[PDB]
């Protein structure tokens, strides 16, 4: 088997695009290549670093399907047909923050959302998840479309250290994709009753 | 244009070449000449207005909205003060395409 | 100032002023604002670009190029067993908006609220304690795509109140 996985990410560094593929071994001579919904060019050779491939670009049309197929010199080995708009990884959030507030009794989670400041994929769904740091426990889920949320202190244990991080996808009805990279996990202290 | 996928062409003007006309314009703005009261007769307009080059802005057909412009009605459809001029244009057919049955 | 109330009516605050749609003849304000002229008052045409005439101020848009849409009539929210809240809104009679939903903590302040966007006629607000007080409130925004930039969003409708 020689499956392979690709995803898209809009606007990364300016306007332009990303787009990152690497197989499910050895990279022996073999080269990414993908053809068709560009906009100058017919075709493009993905960049190989280490276990991946990647090409940023300004190229893409986000629009139709590109043939991704993995070359030998001119024998494709193997090729799937994909949207870059279907395939669309988000990015994950940031500035991870969580603050006990002692009046209200509960922990306010604070990140920022990079999406809104970009173009095309604005609005994605995010994915808080949170457990206590030692031992083994069921991650516990929030799902958002925005960027605070609340923990009531009765719903944590005391006196105890939680792990806590955030992830997002793609939220648009002609964007598809892929759930982000988890965020960087913080930890935050729940204090005595 | 009357046989058209308009939910199709829709979402990629309202995901895509939207983004991108404004992008271009940067808060220029001017005023239209002809409008249109249906989709399919707008699409016409809109084709027309993109895809055809004019005088003092010759590379409009070659811009990136114009080039996915092209790509989505193919797919679903059976002086820089000139260039924003035309873009500006363009834009407002969209809206007269938005706003008709 | 031109705003274009709910695409029913078209309203100029600023004299005297004539109107058109399309190329036919100008006509005059048919009900000025007068002191006691500080506006004017006109129909608003789905179709064909309204040219106004103040020349001392001119303009030639589609009447919803000022839309200022009516805010939702009447919200509701209703706790779903996922421990999410679906607030609810009845639809507007023409396409092309966009709901701006805000909830805050009902102790909060005046610059706690988040809010949330999505397509008519509702959308779903999650992470929420349910055993604590919510306000929402609601207003409907043009979509830029559909609409232009020019157009604006409704006032926000009364605060509701969640237990």
């Amino acid at each position: 088997d020689h499956s392979f996985w690709c995803h898209s990410q809009l606007e990364v560094d300016g306007s332009q695009h990303l787009l990152t593929c690497a197989f499910n071994i050895n990279t022996a001579n073999l080269e990414f290549q993908i053809c068709g919904a560009l906009l100058r060019v017919k075709c493009l050779t993905l960049n190989k670093l280490q276990d991946i491939y990647f090409i940023k670009t300004s190229e893409f049309l986000l629009i139709g399907s590109s043939n991704i197929c993995v070359k030998l010199g001119q024998k494709n080995l193997t090729c799937k047909n994909m949207a870059i708009n279907t395939i669309v990884k988000a990015e994950a959030p940031s500035d991870l923050k969580v603050v006990y507030r002692k009046e209200a009794n509960d922990f306010l989670v604070t990140f920022n959302a990079p999406h809104l400041k970009k173009k095309y994929l604005k609005k994605v769904k995010h994915d808080v998840a949170y457990r206590p740091a030692r031992g083994e426990s069921n991650w516990t889920h929030v799902s958002l479309f925005h960027t605070r949320t609340t923990i009531p202190q009765r719903k944590l244990r005391p006196k105890a250290m939680y792990e806590i991080k955030v992830r997002s996808i793609p939220h648009n009805d002609y964007f598809k994709g892929f759930w982000s990279e988890w965020s960087p996990s913080s930890t935050f202290e729940t204090p005595e009753p | 244009f009357s046989n058209c996928n308009f939910t199709s062409i829709t979402k990629i003007y309202c995901n895509i070449i939207f983004h991108d006309l404004t992008g271009d314009l940067k808060g220029a703005k001017f005023e239209q000449i002809e409008d249109c009261e249906s989709k399919p007769a707008c699409l016409l307009k809109i084709e027309y207005y993109t895809l055809n080059p004019i005088p003092g802005c010759p590379s409009l057909p070659d811009k990136t909205f114009a080039r996915r412009t092209r790509e989505a009605l193919n797919d679903h459809c059976p002086v820089q003060n000139i260039c924003l001029q035309q873009t500006s244009q363009i834009l407002r057919l969209w809206y007269s395409f938005m706003q008709s049955p | 100032t031109v705003v274009c109330h709910d695409l029913e009516t078209v309203e100029v605050t600023w004299l005297s002023l004539e109107f058109r749609y399309g190329t036919g003849a100008l006509q005059p304000c048919p009900r000025y604002f007068l002191s006691g002229t500080s506006g004017c008052i006109l129909p608003a045409a789905r179709a064909g670009l309204l040219e106004l005439a103040l020349m001392v101020f001119k303009a030639r848009q589609r009447a919803s190029a000022w839309l200022k849409p009516r805010p939702p009539w009447q919200v509701t929210l209703l706790w779903t067993p996922d421990g999410d809240v679906t607030v609810s809104w009845p639809a507007h009679s023409y396409l092309g908006l966009d709901y701006e939903v805000q909830h805050r903590e009902s102790n909060d302040d005046e610059d706690a609220w988040q809010t949330t966007s999505g397509p008519c006629c509702d959308l779903t607000v999650g992470g929420l304690d349910p055993v604590r007080c919510y306000d929402f409130r609601v207003r409907a925004s043009p979509r830029a795509a559909h609409y232009g930039l020019e157009a604006q969003p409704s006032e926000w409708t009364a605060v509701t109140r969640l237990s």
